[PDB]
């Protein structure tokens, strides 16, 4: 199989820099370009620059010309991307890109992501609320999950068994803090006869919680 | 340095229906061009390169076409699997840049929201917050309003909204809108209404409760 394999979410302080890699596997052509590319939430793919594993050359969009430093590893077939002189514009999702070759067609390969999150303020674990509801057929239940830095969690129930039925809301920021919330929908004659219960990671803090819905 | 215009930014479309996207080159690209496919929360999947050629296992209803600065890509029998936002990219020159992307919505009938209202978790209150949580789920269209009624009398702030993205198994948005209090101002009312506006019902939904169960 084909894929690219990157590395875990950062946090760092504005005016530091990172390191960022992407390591490839079973690329039938060795010639192809490692690619890095920027997004932001709810906006456009943006193209940062690229290398050559053959020789170590580079390309940069002009707005990344000093920001932006791609390396590789031909030796590990590993590439990495260095950002400098960070700043809270910086904060993005970040992805690499790589094309390949098999006979006279073209495939294109991506990375699952690495997020960077630039900001001064401190890390903190989130509270996490269970909602039962006071006095139908389907029964939702809720999770609040509040006062957390820096995104993301994950948010999934009963150890991710129930996996239909799930709203997830996006995260807002406010006073450094996010807040979010997580709804799911089940049978009257699951709850409350039934355990039925909120998980939730925050990697940041390294904290783990799971959270039942008691009813009242 | 070549630029790359696409259009239109959002479509909307049902199921079976024919679709067009275009990319404009500020110059000359000789089809070098790929189309891709962003599902939410995940990478871009690859559909044409080389301006036509489809790529691995992509199905025969996509198609892209033109040539020189005007490029363009068709979806005939559009399938449920097809929802995203579709970027172009070149490769004619040494910068790689993409268009700013086409966002394509699925259409689907009018649904109103099923709307939930909590009251805070007896944990929140013993640590002295109280937050009010609503959630509005599975409505179409994404067109929508709430409004926090206290004891009869509207509440502006505290209120914090979030929206869903569109829903790959029922095409319904869903959203989220959450009333912190202090716990001692929470103690202070008993009737907490959490009212919905939408085009579906002329009358707004509503959905109470009051502090003493
Ligand atoms: N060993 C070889 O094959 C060399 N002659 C070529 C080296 C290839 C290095 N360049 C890259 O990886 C960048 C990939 C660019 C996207 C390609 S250009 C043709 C095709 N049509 C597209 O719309 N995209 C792909």
């Amino acid at each position: 199989e084909v894929q690219l394999q990157q590395s875990g979410a950062e946090l760092v302080k504005p005016g530091a820099s990172v390191k960022l890699s992407c390591t490839s596997s079973g690329f039938n052509n060795k010639d192809t370009f490692f690619q890095w590319v920027k997004q932001r939430p709810e906006e456009g793919l943006e193209w940062i620059g690229r290398i050559d594993p053959a020789n170590g050359f580079t390309k940069y969009d002009p707005k990344f010309q000093g920001k932006a430093t791609i390396t590789v590893d031909t030796s590990s077939n590993t590439a990495y991307l260095q950002l400098n002189s960070l700043t809270s514009e910086d904060t993005a999702l970040y992805y690499c890109t790589r094309w390949d070759t098999y006979g006279a067609a073209w495939f294109a390969y991506w990375g699952q992501g690495t997020l960077v999150t630039v900001s001064a303020a401190k890390t903190t674990p989130p509270s996490v609320y269970p909602l039962a509801p006071g006095s139908n057929s389907m029964v939702t239940l809720g999770c609040l999950v509040k006062g957390y830095f820096p995104e993301p969690v994950t948010v999934t129930w009963n150890s991710g068994s129930l996996s239909s039925g799930v709203h997830t809301f996006p995260a807002v920021l406010q006073s450094d803090l996010y807040t979010l919330s997580s709804s799911v929908t089940v049978p009257s004659s699951t709850w409350p006869s039934e355990t039925v219960t909120c998980n939730v990671a925050h990697p940041a803090s390294s904290t783990k919680v799971d959270k039942k819905i008691v009813p009242r | 340095d070549i630029q790359m215009t696409q259009s239109p930014a959002s479509l909307s479309a049902s199921v079976g229906e024919t679709v067009t996207i275009t990319c404009r080159a500020s110059g000359n690209i000789h089809n070098y061009l790929s189309w891709f496919q962003q599902k939410q929360g995940k990478s871009p999947q690859l559909l044409v390169y080389s301006a036509k050629t489809l790529a691995d296992g992509v199905p025969s209803r996509f198609s892209g076409s033109g040539s020189g600065t005007q490029y363009s890509l068709k979806i005939n029998s559009l399938q449920p699997e097809d929802f995203g936002t579709y970027y172009c990219q070149h490769f004619w020159s040494s910068i790689y840049t993409f268009g700013g992307g086409t966002k394509l919505e699925i259409k689907r009938a009018d649904a109103a929201p099923t709307v939930s209202i909590f009251p805070p978790s007896s944990e929140q209150l013993t640590s002295g917050g109280a937050s009010v949580v609503c959630f509005l789920n599975n409505f179409y269209p994404k067109d929508i309003n709430v409004k926090w009624k206290i004891d009869g009398s509207e509440r502006q702030n505290g209120v914090l909204n979030s929206w869903t993205d569109q829903d790959s198994k029922d095409s319904t948005y869903s959203m989220s809108s959450t009333l912190t209090l202090t716990k001692d101002e929470y103690e202070r009312h008993n009737s907490y209404t959490c009212e919905a506006t939408h085009k579906t019902s002329t009358s707004p939904i509503v959905k109470s409760f009051n502090r003493n169960e």
